[PDB]
């Protein structure tokens, strides 16, 4: 409903709502979440921890 | 890092170490396959190598990628003769691109507004191979530590030195845990739903982990447009 309250439910970025993600991620089917669009997207740990 | 923990392999894959006349003198973060972001006081002229995919600086783990630095771009407002630690941010261009994998991955950098929102979440991770004790030797295994953000008023009362508005304070009221010399240039990152974003550059401090003192960091939000511009592939 608005980016001022809980980021418009966007996992990363919100614009008054239209959600968006950082480079290397695409907006998921739910239009809120971010999922990898490339093999090694920025800011993610992919080795077993 | 004083009072931190050993990182597991691939836990901070954006971390790099800088080697020159002395190995592990500073850290950095991977912006992309050709560019590192670090502190301007770490660099200048002086030959530097960057090692990505590093974990233990004294054991070959086969995940390391060493590169020569072909260009150093300190931010144009950096001037060591006026203030060694103000506008403390620089970019390093690598001679050949790094190969991105689970051990060598870039750090995300949000726009100016969102980088500042993420810093204000109040909890970040710092890492590096700097000193593990005040006046001690640098770490063998990469160290990490979660540091809480400290309000500007508390931070101003902690020192006689000038803390500018695009510097921030992080650490513990009682000391014991902090970044230290050898960690400068390394990352201060914030986790946003499982994705880490660069919110600060490890910059300076008076001593390390002393009660009443805090680590001083460069706010990355102040430089996002300069970083995106100079590091375009
Ligand atoms: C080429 C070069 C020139 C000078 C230095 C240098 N000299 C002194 N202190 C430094 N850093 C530092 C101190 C305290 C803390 C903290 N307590 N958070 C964090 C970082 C530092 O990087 C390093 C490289
Ligand atoms: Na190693």
């Amino acid at each position: 409903v608005t980016c001022n309250i809980k980021n418009g439910r966007c996992e990363q970025f919100c614009k008054n709502v239209v959600c968006s993600c950082t480079e290397g991620y695409r907006l998921a089917e739910n239009q809120k979440s971010c999922e990898p669009a490339v093999p090694f997207p920025c800011g993610r740990v992919s080795v077993s921890q | 890092v004083v009072g931190g923990e050993d990182a597991k392999p691939g836990q901070f894959p954006w971390q790099v170490v800088l080697n020159g006349k002395v190995d592990a003198f500073c850290g950095g973060s991977i912006v992309n396959e050709k560019w590192i972001v670090t502190a301007a006081h770490c660099v200048e002229g002086v030959k530097i190598t960057v090692v990505a995919g590093e974990h233990n600086i004294e054991e070959t783990e086969h995940t390391e990628q060493k590169r020569n630095v072909i260009r150093i771009i300190p931010h144009h407002n950096y001037n060591a003769a006026i203030n060694k630690y103000n506008h403390d941010i620089a970019l390093l261009e690598l001679d050949e691109p790094l190969v991105l994998n689970s051990y060598v991955t870039p750090i995300c950098i949000a726009d100016k507004e969102y980088t500042n929102i993420f810093l204000k979440f109040g909890s970040g991770y710092v890492s590096g191979w700097g000193r593990v004790f005040h006046k001690g030797r640098s770490a063998l295994v990469l160290q990490y530590l979660r540091v809480p953000l400290v309000d500007r008023a508390t931070c101003l009362r902690s020192t006689k030195f000038t803390i500018y508005n695009n510097m921030f304070c992080a650490g513990f009221h009682e000391g014991g845990r902090d970044s230290c010399q050898g960690d400068s240039g390394g990352p201060h990152v914030t986790e946003v739903e499982g994705t880490s974003f660069l919110t600060g550059i490890i910059s300076w401090g008076e001593e390390c982990a002393m009660k009443g003192k805090y680590g001083i960091y460069t706010k990355v939000s102040r430089y996002v447009n300069w970083i995106k511009e100079k590091t375009k592939l």
